[PDB]
């Protein structure tokens, strides 16, 4: 069980059961970002310190998906699900087989959309997400 | 249960410790008291790691204790102090003739040629017979120097004392007059002389003028300082109105060295250290090169090769601060700091080519000066 | 003990322990910054000035690691205890051999975490601790 | 006495009694600026004007240091003096040979610290200092 | 033990156990390349200067083979490996045994692919490996 | 003492002690160039002028050599010395005995490392090294 | 690369000694003799053991 | 059961030591200088071999 080499063919991404697959070009096509900042030191005039610590525990995940990508479909069925009225979860998980580094969420939320732009060339389309709690898996193999 | 010590081992003391500080050369000691226990004619010179580690010498003896203490009191210290037997017999049978001392300087170098500095101290003061170290440590390449405990310096008119008789004619020593009960060689020779890195930028001690010792008071006199160090006010520093030597006067509450350890009229201590220093590595490096090549042919092949390691020292050297930064003073026009010159092989007939001995390489410096003295104007014009 | 040319095989940190490993290329990989700055000049209208010098001595520390780096593992295991509530110093403190330069905290704490990005390639790992006291080390040998 | 080509071989800077050296390496390694602007024209809603001149006679100077330099092994000790408690002047002063020009001050004050990167390569070490009067030197030999 | 003249028929290489055959002619066959430069000079403004020397100790080599050579079969099959998801290390090292000059390393892995040209003659394959470590052996016998 | 007639048999180099033997063919064998330009004129939208004097005094030597050189085991036994971690200075200098030209420096540092062709036939090895100091030697027999 | 092997520094001064060295016997020269028996002759390697620690000492001298 | 749990293939996995490792349930034993005795080992010098037994006990220091 050696560290092998990194690939995206050992990556896997859950979306409410059915997996991501069209993803566009680039180093960053799936980015996950904490809510807020983890403290922040407080110094005084005198020189003592106090540290606090935020509860907090929020994320937000970025997709970027070809235009012809059947995950697509699936959130561009979801948004109008929620523009309609109807609002539920669709946990979403995603993972490295590699390392065991990644995170899940329970109940996750549309919270952009993309801009349909046509032009000469395919252009990305991109996704913004939100949960309200989101649990790091530590990575376990390094 | 366990201590923790099983696994580790932590002391608390209470003594003072000072940094290791590498550097050029190591003094020697040389007196009369023997242990016999390590230093009985059978290895006249001993070497050492630390004060801790002498316990041979009696820790309340004038000449070794007294002077060590002092050596290894400089804010950073040296290492290595090296103790000498050399004047066992007490003088000769015969004080008035130094046949016999220079005869026991003799036999002390045999045994071990690694000191660089000689202090005599508790003992052989303006003796004699210690004149014959003056004579012996000309012609060869080391720094002797002598701490007189009293004497009449003070009358520029004598001629008995030893800067008197002896006064811009030797080359290669100095005298550290002060009181008594103050050993005082030891706190800068081997111990701000050796603690000096002359590889590193700018780390040439020109002056050695303007120091602090180890733990030392001042002298006291205004113009009593003129006839001792021989210094002139303002114009320069004549050889004729004084004895050269050195007392660690003070001006403010600062006390520190003075006259910058002349040992002539215009010879200072740091030319001689540099000059020294750069000796002492062109025969190391030469030495590892005959060691690390099998062969060096006998034609200017081989020659150029040998000429490779003093055109290395002088680029290192000028470095450092000693050598002068290819300006002539006369005019500041172009002029070259340092010249090498290699003779030709191509002449030299084989009778002589036989001897495997190589014809002389010669080598041009320029010394780079310093400051002593500075002069300030002010007109004021209201 | 020349003062040899500079190498990132003398410098050394330590993390609670253990050693820091994987680290990202770059010019840049354990970056300290101060809290604030060290004094205040006030200048009146009439010309006068008057210094004011503050007693902030607090440091922040900025590591890039590897996406497959044991450090990471360690400093993510770490925020999980703190997210817990656990609260405590683990001190960090590094050095380079060849200067004695460098600095060393006792008490540090997290303060900002990485960006999960998957991509097609490795991305850093970016982590941000604060310390609430910083003690620099004076390099002795120039 | 004519005036030759410059170069930075001729030019001096002494802080505190001893020079610097170890200066890193671009067209900007020693800047002076200014504290304020010199003046300040107000034109009112008619067409007259009037100027202001200040009275604040101070300057700020940036010096930029290789990680090995004597230099920055005296401003470290300085810095940590200031942060003890001990808070003095150590006047800075710098010319050109070539042409008289440059300034001096009495009484300057660390205002700002490097940050210690390590990375692969040497790096900047910038420190800010401030003075309260600033006097520049007219050069007489144009 | 003379030094004899140099031939390609006392140089050994070895990839994954099995020899290296089928070599296209030319003076360059097998060509190994250090991954960065051992160092770098810095030289400031004043005149000072600073090495920094690297911790990057990787190397890439290329072989060029014909169009039909068994290290080509084994070579494509350990390409298909890698794209189905396999990642291994599959050493290789070789070596003149005139002078025991050359080198080794433990794991190495494919990074380029030949072109595959028809033509009316045999075209040259070239591919191009890279480890992350590469240890040289020092010739000993000059 | 007449300005002979130049030739191979007559240049000398020493690095670190040994001397260099085994050189390959052709007009460029040993050749040293200065690190940057020695100077930089400035002309402004006037006509006026001004110089300006670097004090970058260093210089770069490009050594080349067969695989079969003694030279070549002493150099690859020091950039190994140099990747261990060990950093010292193995002086270099070379002349000309008919006319007393070339130069010599005091410490330098392997810069660059050559590649590893073996090839149908013997190919050159090139070696970078690096000063940061350089004198050369005034040429007194013209 | 794991640890077991010294990183190419003699301990006695620090200077530069290789780890690890290979020697491979010269097979130009073994006769036909003992070339039938298909046994290879041995190469050697040599090691140098990366060491550890067990034990510590500090000082804490205080000046006041 | 840690003597076999470890890949030597992995960096910096080398567990030169050995000697600083908790067991998976088991308890210490009992004794100060009666530990010399066994193990064998000097207090500060290192290690001699006539003045003792060379054995492993699994002691303990704090409550570790």
């Amino acid at each position: 069980m050696a560290m092998k080499a990194y690939s995206m063919l050992n990556v896997t991404a859950t979306l409410d059961g059915r997996r991501v697959i069209g993803l566009m070009d680039g180093d960053d096509a799936i980015t996950t970002s904490p809510g807020v900042d983890v403290g922040t030191m407080l110094v005084g005039a005198d020189g003592s310190w106090l540290f606090s610590q935020t509860a907090d525990k929020s994320a937000t995940v970025v997709i970027k998906l070809k235009p012809n990508s059947p995950t697509h479909r699936q959130l561009t069925e979801k948004w109008m699900a929620q523009r309609a009225g109807r609002l539920v979860g669709f946990p979403f998980d995603f993972i490295d087989s590699a390392s065991n580094e990644g995170g899940t969420g329970a109940e996750f939320f549309i919270q952009k959309a993309p801009d349909d732009s046509k032009g000469n060339n395919a252009v990305v389309r991109e996704w913004t997400i939100v949960t309200g709690e989101w649990t790091p898996t530590i990575p376990t193999l390094l | 249960k366990l201590p923790y010590s099983r696994v580790t081992n932590v002391t608390l003391t209470r003594t003072d410790n000072f940094p290791t500080r590498r550097g050029f050369g190591t003094q020697l000691i040389l007196t009369h008291t023997a242990v016999s226990g390590q230093v009985d004619a059978t290895k006249r010179t001993k070497l050492y790691a630390s004060l801790a580690e002498v316990e041979a010498d009696y820790p309340a003896n004038t000449s070794v204790y007294k002077a060590a203490l002092s050596a290894f009191s400089q804010n950073p210290r040296p290492i290595r102090l090296k103790v000498g037997y050399a004047a066992t017999p007490t003088g000769g049978d015969d004080a008035a003739k130094k046949a016999d001392f220079i005869t026991s300087l003799g036999a002390i170098l045999n045994y071990d040629q690694a000191f660089y500095q000689i202090t005599l101290d508790a003992a052989l003061r303006d003796q004699p017979y210690l004149d014959g170290l003056v004579e012996w440590v000309e012609a060869q390449p080391k720094i002797a120097m002598i701490d007189s405990n009293a004497a009449g310096h003070e009358d520029p008119a004598n001629t008995t004392v030893i800067a008197a008789r002896h006064k811009g004619t030797v080359e290669r020593t100095a005298v550290f007059y002060h009181t008594d009960s103050t050993e005082y060689l030891a706190a800068s020779m081997a111990a701000y002389m050796s603690t000096r890195v002359f590889d590193d930028a700018n780390s040439a001690y020109t002056l050695k003028f303007k120091k602090a010792p180890g733990v030392r008071a001042i002298d006291k006199g205004s113009a009593v300082v003129t006839a001792i160090t021989g210094f002139v006010e303002q114009t320069g520093q004549s050889e004729s109105a004084g004895h050269c030597a050195n007392t660690l006067i003070d001006i403010g509450d600062q006390e520190f060295l003075v006259e910058g350890s002349t040992l002539t009229q215009n010879v200072f201590l740091d030319e001689i250290h540099a000059t020294d220093w750069i000796i002492a590595r062109t025969e190391e490096e030469m030495l590892s090169l005959f060691l690390n090549n099998d062969r060096v042919p006998f034609t200017d092949q081989g020659m150029q090769q040998l000429a490779s390691v003093p055109r290395a020292i002088m680029q290192l050297a000028a470095r450092a601060g000693i050598v002068a930064l290819d300006l002539n003073p006369l005019t500041g026009a172009y002029e070259p700091a340092y010249t090498i010159t290699v003779p030709s092989v191509f002449d030299i007939p084989e009778s002589q080519r036989k001897a495997r001995i190589a014809p002389a390489i010669q080598v041009r410096f320029r010394y780079a000066g310093a400051v002593h003295y500075s002069v300030i104007n002010y007109t004021m014009t209201f």
